[PDB]
């Protein structure tokens, strides 16, 4: 309920290195 | 994981590592949803043409690792298990339908900047990603290569290995193999006019496919690597169990007991 937030990433408003392609696929 | 490459730190919170008490060895990769459960493949456990099957006695969990090989001291909690639960229909005689188990932790897990659980998805969330071309993710510890035949380079990644995957026609999926495909079932990775490769390999199973919310930016669990022919080959592709087509049985052995 606090699920797929990441810490050192989402908690830290952060992105990784690839998830970006990931976003540009989703049309 | 076949032509992927090293995971970020914290990049994959919900990662679990199934390992095996004597001889110590990695089975599976698996993932964190509660800190009690835990969800992976049934063929992990059970695979009876293997003479495969273990019982909560004989493994291990391994929450917060990066490293492989090492034990990384105050990052990593290594948990036993109190129950597993496979799918009463899990067919492991023919084609690996309804390949799915849930383990849950002796005692629940804290999370911490590398123990977070990833989200299921909802009918919304599924249908509306749940889309062919649409690209996933996969991480894991297993081989990077077809290791029962002879070939050049390692067999096995130090560090945690990640791939992104898009999504297949089922009719691309139906057509590249002999294995009767189903509706729990989904298959992902580069077609061989992409360019582009990858995919997940022996060791692989359990680990998630996971999906980001442009809607929440929250990372979903759509699949659990299940099988494939070889890895990364021309004109094949990896499957992966149908996580939204299970949620019912999911859900059912999760909230039974209070
Ligand atoms: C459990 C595993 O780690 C592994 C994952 C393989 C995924 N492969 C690709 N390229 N993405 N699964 C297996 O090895 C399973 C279990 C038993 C056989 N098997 C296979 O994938 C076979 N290669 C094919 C097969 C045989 C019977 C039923 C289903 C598939």
């Amino acid at each position: 309920a606090d699920c797929g937030l990441r810490p050192l990433f989402e908690k830290k408003s952060l992105e990784d290195k690839t998830e970006r392609e990931l976003l540009e696929s989703y049309i | 994981i076949v032509e992927g490459s090293d995971a970020e730190i914290g990049m994959s919170p919900w990662q679990v590592m199934l390992f095996r008490k004597s001889p110590q060895e990695l089975l599976c990769g698996a993932s964190l949803i509660s800190d009690r459960w835990v969800l992976t493949a049934a063929h992990c456990l059970l695979y009876p043409p293997w003479d495969k099957n273990f019982t909560e006695n004989d493994l291990l969990v391994r929450i917060g690792k990066h490293s492989r090989t090492r034990y990384e001291r105050n990052i990593e909690k290594i948990s036993m298990l109190e129950k597993i639960y496979i799918h009463p229909r899990y067919n492991w005689r023919e084609n690996l339908d309804r390949d799915i188990a849930l383990m849950k932790l002796k005692k629940p897990v804290a999370f911490s900047d590398y123990i977070h659980p990833v989200c299921l998805p909802d009918r919304e969330t599924a249908a509306s990603l749940l889309q062919a071309g649409y690209k996933g993710r996969v991480t894991g510890w297993g081989n990077l290569k077809e290791t029962w035949t002879a070939n050049v380079g390692k067999g096995q990644p130090s560090v945690l290995q990640v791939v992104n995957l898009p999504i297949v026609e089922r009719p691309v999926c139906k057509d590249s193999t002999r294995i009767r495909i189903t509706d729990n079932m989904f298959c992902a990775g580069y077609k061989p006019d992409e360019g582009k490769r990858g995919d997940a390999c022996e060791g692989d199973s359990g680990g998630p496919f996971v999906m980001k919310s442009p809607f929440n930016n929250r990372w979903y669990q759509m699949g659990i690597v299940s099988w494939g022919e070889g890895c990364d080959r021309d004109g094949k592709y990896g499957f992966y169990t149908h996580v939204f087509r299970l949620k019912k049985w999911i859900q059912k052995v999760i909230d039974q007991f209070g």
